[PDB]
């Protein structure tokens, strides 16, 4: 993908400004209250029988931390974004047998909160590059399954 | 379809942002022509197409009329969208991808407008009735 | 919403096509996880998922059945789908967006297999019905 | 895109069986019926009130042969699909206003009638290389839309 100079800096300027332990957290819990479906993989998490439950669990907070740091890999090298995440496509395929479909709606919720956390400042330029960004990891992380 | 617990949802968030329409409205097709370019074939036949444009301001009035009409129709959404979905599908013949691309966008400024009222309850059930409100504007189409 | 007209197209299709359910099923799941492997993340409990297989065979027997039961219960989905609905919502956990991918199969297979059968008409209406049978499918899911 | 031996010479088959004047007809013809709304473009091409209409329509199956002689020069180099369809692109988008997402549509009727055509032929490994070769070409078309 080519990306414009204003596409790498404000993908840069978002990331820089999301506090990860609560933007991690709020977004996997959100994907997980509106897809339900993706509750499928986190069987040992316990409790996911209610958004309240859901935003009790400290697990999915723990999880939703953890696919946040995730990005930070793209954002340094947004280039190189396939190569980066061949990897975990093939453990999210062959060991997590997760669908990768939820790649995208874990990606939509992620917008959603991003949407809430910066409000007015997320103009639909802002919209425009977040949101191809994320459809470009997306992409990495789905296209390992075979 | 809508269980009285996303119905509740729905008109309890309306109750909320409805006095802000008109900006919804302007906000979410502005984003809509912005990063979903494609959308503006449908408006080729305007001046011009450009976000907050009086074009876009007055179109956004329509849709949220439109989404406020389903709001008050919720227990049925078909019968009650009738008009909008002749009108959708025999004169504008717009193709019902653009629905979902609209809903995502109205969704997007919810947010960023009603943080607080955007909860991921009000998220589920508002989103359900949008492609509800989505696949009724498709009723008559084919 | 399928009207009359499109009810007497899926029975009629059916009614000429429904002699071939277990080809059409054992066809459709293999095209599926051939064209789409993602998919094949739902079948991770086998030893292995290739098409035409023993196991392969048997779930389209399966669908195909779900997809039968739909026809007789063409006049409400929702209702006649409820078990399914529970079934593929709390205890599979099907992303929606496959039910789009096998609803593309299975029109393949049947045009494959029935091309003087699966005239434009006949295949707007099982198109409409698929879509209601796939948000019947979802009605459990949120 | 990295094309495989099998997927380029699966292409060259299919379209060197395919008779245009009849495929390309047939295509377009079901796409009308399917998906009505794609009907929006074509006001002066007479009566489309009907799928028998649309099937005796002589303008309807002209365009359909021309969209199907159009995608020969994607076949001819299928590592160039981009820039042979760039102008394409800015035609359909600023002289013809045709909403994109009509490709995709169009592409899956042409699945369906090449399906029909060649029968147990058009196996899952066949509709894979079909659909991927569809799928380049639809994105191409859409390329230019701005
Ligand atoms: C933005 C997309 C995502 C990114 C960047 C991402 C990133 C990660 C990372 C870095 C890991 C840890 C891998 C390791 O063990 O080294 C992981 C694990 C995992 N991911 Fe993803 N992931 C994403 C989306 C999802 C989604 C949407 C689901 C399913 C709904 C999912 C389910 C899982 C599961 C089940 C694990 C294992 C957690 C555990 O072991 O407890 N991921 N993910
Ligand atoms: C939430 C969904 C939508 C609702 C509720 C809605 C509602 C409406 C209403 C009420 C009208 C006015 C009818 C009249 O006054 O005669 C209208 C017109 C129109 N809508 Fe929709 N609409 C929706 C989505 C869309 C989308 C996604 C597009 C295309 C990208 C679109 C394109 C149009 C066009 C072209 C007109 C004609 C306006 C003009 O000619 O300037 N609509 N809409
Ligand atoms: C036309 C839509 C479909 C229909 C009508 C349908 C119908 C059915 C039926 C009747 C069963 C058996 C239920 C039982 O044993 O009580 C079943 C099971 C199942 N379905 Fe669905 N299904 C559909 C689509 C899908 C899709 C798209 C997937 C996933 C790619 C899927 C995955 C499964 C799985 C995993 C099982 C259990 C198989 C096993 O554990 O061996 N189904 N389906
Ligand atoms: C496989 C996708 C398609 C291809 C490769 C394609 C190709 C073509 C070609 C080669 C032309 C003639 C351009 C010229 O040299 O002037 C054309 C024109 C046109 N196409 Fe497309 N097209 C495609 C899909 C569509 C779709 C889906 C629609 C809309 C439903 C559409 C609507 C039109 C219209 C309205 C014209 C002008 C017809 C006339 O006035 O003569 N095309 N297309």
């Amino acid at each position: 993908v080519e990306w414009t100079d204003f596409e790498r800096a404000t993908i840069k300027d978002i990331f820089s400004k999301l506090e990860y332990d609560v933007v991690g957290p709020a977004t996997l819990a959100r994907c997980l209250v509106v897809y339900p479906w993706t509750q499928r993989y986190f069987g040992k998490f316990g409790n996911l029988y209610n958004a309240a439950a859901i935003a009790q669990n400290a697990m999915v907070s723990k999880h939703g931390t953890t696919i946040l740091n995730g990005l930070d890999r793209a954002v340094k090298n947004m280039d190189d974004i396939t190569n980066t995440y061949a990897e975990l496509s093939v453990l999210h395929s062959e060991k997590l047998h997760v669908d990768p479909d939820n790649f995208k709606l874990l990606a939509d919720c992620l917008t959603i909160v991003v949407a809430a956390r910066f409000g007015s400042a997320f103009t639909g330029e802002v919209q425009a590059a977040f949101q191809k960004f994320m459809a470009v990891v997306v992409s990495s992380l789905g296209k390992q399954y075979r | 379809s809508l269980s009285d617990k996303d119905k509740a949802a729905v008109r309890a968030l309306w109750s909320k942002i409805g006095k802000s329409s008109d900006a919804i409205g302007n906000d979410a097709l502005s984003r809509m022509i912005v990063v979903y370019p494609q959308t503006k074939i449908y408006f080729s036949h305007w001046p011009d197409v450009t976000p907050g444009s009086p074009n876009i301001k007055a179109h956004g009035k329509k849709v949220m009329g439109g989404i406020a009409l389903a709001v008050s129709k919720i227990d049925d959404l078909k019968t009650g969208l009738m008009e909008l979905s002749e009108q959708h599908a025999y004169k504008l013949r717009v193709d019902p991808s653009n629905f979902k691309i609209l809903n995502h966008c109205i969704l997007v400024v919810i947010s960023t407008m009603f943080p607080k009222e955007f909860t991921p309850e009000a998220h589920v059930s508002l989103d359900k009735f949008l492609s509800g409100v989505a696949l009724a504007l498709a009723e008559r189409y084919r």
